[PDB]
């Protein structure tokens, strides 16, 4: 199928500040059906993020980041935006942006369920200070 | 009425069958023989296999022997084996030994169910028009023997994932005995083969291949393109049960009118209508932005399976010699169904790589809705026109 996706943004911010990620797609216009964000530290395993639907742009977020972040889109140009606000120390880590298409056998994925998205992007890691 | 009740609960308790079957078959492959979904997906290659030599052979058996009960007393023959045969045979027989051996066995259906409950449905569609009941009635009993099977296979399905099964071989004797005191009183091959040169089949195949077969096989995938429309794939998957177990008693209520409906809309209509649902059902799944949208239509199948189901046997009743029936039926509105659906579920599962759901499923509706549209002249009948 090869359509692939570009994360941007992430660099080093500090407690309370502001990043804005986008996640850029260059082949896709049709098939990818839905977009979301997943980020992945150490200790722990791949954490759902937010997820959009370009059609309509229905969002959801996993509570523990809720009021926090806002995902959006843009089809125009092939984009998704995460706008990451009140930032803080635990939010820390690599952030991925996946995008669906095709289906898959089995008892079927749903929408925070990262083996549910047929593509992904390779990343941009996020550092919130304890400091500075 | 002596007909009617009996062949009435028999739906119900043959259904009730599939209910052990239908939705939990996977299940029974998936956990409790561990069998990978690497070869699941050759065990359904084999049991449609063997349908398609069951299928024209179940009718014009179906149409030779009439009235007469020895077809349908061999599958509930058969259905006894429920229980002892899952358990005793198609168990040890494809685990310790190559699949490919126990693959056969698999045949037990494909008899039983995938040619057997068309063939209940149209012997007792002859029955139902030598008694004084609608076909559409006492059918709609299927629907409800169908909920209250698939309300059990989940509960139980974790506490004695083997009554299901045990249950269902009970209810075979149960048919037995409905068959027996039922009390229910031609052609050639030759004369068969007329009607396959009669241009007025190949319009109503047409129909099928059409409408019915890539109805057929989207609502393949749908499941799959559901489930994302929730949470997390087991919340997403728990809701849609609850869509199929509560939609299906509204099928059996929308069976009940079914027949008034259909009996002066006359039969063509009758499929242009239950066409459009589906037609609009196709297109309408592409245009989805949240799921309480994904609930509503999955229950218009409800809305489209009271005519057709009932729709098929008025029409074929009703423009062809009732003396081919259950022949014309098992060929069209099954076999050619389904020799047609070897063939899009192909080309559906490039499209979806090629061009995902959303523009998959629009073709769908377009080659649905546009074949919908056109049989209101390639089938011979009254159109809408009419009203």
């Amino acid at each position: 199928m090869q359509v692939q996706l570009v994360e941007s943004g992430g660099r080093l911010v500090q407690a309370g500040d502001s990043l804005r990620l986008s996640c850029a797609a260059s082949g896709r216009t049709f098939t990818t059906y839905l977009m979301g964000w997943f980020r992945q530290a150490p200790g722990k395993e791949r954490e759902f993020v937010a997820a959009i639907r370009w059609s309509g742009g229905s969002t959801y977020y996993a509570d523990s980041v809720k009021g926090r972040f806002t995902i959006s889109r843009d089809n125009a140009k092939n984009t998704v935006y995460l706008q990451m606000n009140s930032l803080k120390l635990e939010d820390t880590a690599v952030y991925y942006c996946a995008a669906a298409a095709r289906p898959s056998y089995s008892g079927d994925y749903g929408y925070t369920e990262a083996l549910r998205y047929d593509y992904w992007g390779q990343g941009t890691q996020v550092t919130v200070s304890s400091h500075h | 009425n002596t007909n009617f009740w009996m062949f009435g609960l028999f739906f119900f308790f043959y259904f009730f069958i599939m209910g052990a079957y239908f939705p939990f078959f996977p299940i029974w492959l998936h956990d409790i023989n561990h069998i990978s979904k690497s070869d699941t997906w050759i065990i359904f290659a084999a049991i449609s296999l063997f349908s398609l030599l069951f299928q024209p052979l179940f009718g014009l058996l179906s149409d030779k022997l009439g009235l007469r009960k020895y077809l349908l007393w061999i599958i509930t023959g058969m259905l006894v084996m429920f229980a002892p045969f899952f358990i005793f045979i198609f168990g040890p027989l494809l685990q310790y030994n190559i699949l490919v051996g126990s693959i056969v066995g698999g045949i037990y259906l494909g008899f039983c169910f995938n040619a057997g409950a068309p063939a209940v449905e149209a012997f007792i569609e002859k029955v139902s028009r030598r008694s004084n009941f609608e076909f559409g009635r006492a059918r709609m009993f299927g629907c409800v023997g169908w909920a209250l099977c698939a309300s059990i296979v989940g509960i139980m399905f974790t506490i004695n994932n083997q009554f299901v099964f045990w249950l269902g071989s009970g209810c075979a004797l149960i048919l037995a005995v409905l068959l027996f005191f039922a009390k229910t009183d031609a052609f050639s091959l030759k004369l068969a083969l007329e009607l396959f040169r009669q241009p007025k089949l190949w319009f109503l195949s047409l129909y099928v291949i059409g409408v019915s077969c890539t109805y057929d096989v989207f609502d393949q995938q749908f499941a799959n393109f559901f489930t994302s429309f929730f949470a997390t794939g087991e919340q997403g998957t728990r809701v849609f049960w609850y869509v199929t177990t509560m939609g299906e008693l509204l099928n059996a209520s929308i069976m009940f009118f079914a027949p008034l409906i259909i009996n002066r809309i006359g039969g063509k209509n009758a499929l242009l209508l239950a066409g459009t649902i589906m037609s609009v059902r196709i297109i309408g799944s592409s245009f989805a932005t949240s799921a309480l949208e994904v609930v509503i239509l999955k229950t218009l199948h409800m809305f489209e399976v009271p005519f057709l189901l009932v729709g098929c046997f008025k029409y074929i009743t009703s423009q062809f010699e009732v003396r081919f029936s259950a022949t014309i039926y098992l060929v069209c509105f099954c076999f050619f169904k389904q020799l047609a659906m070897i063939f899009m579920s192909v080309l559906a599962g490039n499209m979806y790589e090629s061009i995902g759901f959303q523009g998959a499923y629009l073709v769908l509706g377009l080659v649905a809705l546009g074949f919908t549209l056109i049989s209101v002249f390639t089938l011979s009948g009254p159109g809408p026109l009419s009203l």
